[PDB]
């Protein structure tokens, strides 16, 4: 996973 | 003649990009209005052993915050431990008066922190001078974003913070304040990165008074870092990147320094 | 005496990666304190292989970060990509070569080669290296690895793998003995500043299955007795120099690391 | 728990 602004 | 590698042009570091990306989104695309950007020295904790978090990662890492960690953050030091920063701090405040060097400032502030309810519950934070009793701020703050470092090679580890700081109208003086804290803040300044140096007094009914010492490296200039972000967002993000190593490399000389 | 515009930081001295430190500390041992004789040291783009899931490593962190070999995190390294990823960092590199040719720049070296690996067997493994154009030893080793070291990037499309390797010259197998293993190598080869990037190509044909073909790319230290020189400094007080050649290594990697289509 | 040469 990754966070949105990433 | 040596050059910085095969493309002889700098490139950004890993975690200089990311946390570049982390405020790109809360200044541009996400933007906060009142948006205050600090980093504090303090402790991971990991939730089930109670002690510091333990990682098997040798260098400095930003922990991805989409996953489920067990984790939670200290900000706060022994009394011994800020006193050596203090001690370091005020040396390298000495050095930059130094001819050829780009000089600190420094304020040193002594306030009281009285916090206030609201109707719809929820906290205002009306800071006055323990000196003349003046209104020094009268906010209420709230916490948008967390991003944390952790830092095996040293003493401590990092928070980055992303928080809304909204003024708001002072309460009516027929209403109580629901805590009140005293702050000692040692405020030094190098190219408006400010770093300060705080120390939180609290008294209670029953038990001893407790204190807290803390450390927060924080962006002086939030106008002009928009606007850096804005150009990043727009192709040129040298400007950011520059500015952002900046802020972590005042973190990581601060961070080092243990005895 | 002139005022700065700006300062990299607050003492204005420059300070070392946390990375850098390190990777330089893992050197300067299999250097100086447990010194290797005929060590080379190199780093390969790749993939940390999770043995639970056979795919790529995961873990709950945002950036290049060095893996902590004292914990048993239960993974492996595949030193392999595709060949359009292969031809991407040729294109890349082709490039970089043309652009340092000018004035002003340090310029690229530039080699390629193609070899043949032989193998032979012991009371381990001997390899035998040879030119498949005029058909001499290129090398005959008795290669035996060291130490490793690996570094999990998130944001790109390769992790690394460091390692450290102990390449021993050992005398001629005799005599018409047979290889136990035979397989062709492509070698492209830059060199910049003495650091030694090669991009490979691996073919191994069996009696059985299909050719298969593996392309891997290492960056490597040229100069191994100037690096020690520097770690001896290293250890003596003096860090900078070496500092100073390990992030050049590792930009180096990292450059490359993060060329993806 | 952190290697020797560290």
């Amino acid at each position: 996973r990754t966070p949105a602004w990433n | 003649k040596i050059e910085m590698n095969f493309l002889n042009k700098p490139i950004v570091p890993d975690t200089t990009k990311v946390i570049s990306n982390f405020l790109t989104h809360y200044l541009i695309t996400e933007p906060v209005e009142h948006v205050e950007i600090e980093a504090k020295l303090g402790t991971l904790i990991d939730l089930e052993t109670q002690n510091r978090f333990e990682f098997p990662v040798m260098n400095e890492t930003i922990l991805n915050p989409e996953f489920n960690l067990r984790t939670r953050f200290e900000s706060d030091m022994t009394a011994s431990e800020h006193k050596y920063l203090n001690e370091f701090l005020n040396q390298a405040f000495r050095d930059s008066q130094k001819p050829g060097r780009l000089p600190f400032a420094y304020k040193h502030t002594k306030q009281v922190d009285l916090f206030y309810e609201t109707e719809d519950n929820d906290k205002i934070r009306v800071s006055k001078n323990q000196s003349d009793n003046q209104v020094l701020a009268c906010v209420k703050k709230r916490r948008v974003a967390d991003l944390f470092l952790y830092c095996p090679n040293d003493a401590f580890d990092i928070r980055i913070s992303i928080s809304d700081e909204l003024p708001v109208s002072m309460p009516s003086g027929n209403q109580q304040p629901s805590l009140t804290r005293l702050k000692d803040r040692v405020g030094y300044v190098h190219q408006e990165i400010k770093i300060d140096l705080t120390k939180t007094t609290q008294n209670d009914p029953v038990y001893d008074t407790t204190e807290r010492h803390e450390l927060e490296v924080e962006f002086g200039n939030i106008a002009d870092l928009r606007d850096r972000a804005q150009k990043a967002k727009d192709g040129m993000e040298a400007p950011l990147f520059r500015r952002v190593q900046l802020f972590m490399d005042n973190v990581r000389i601060l961070r080092r320094e243990h005895s």
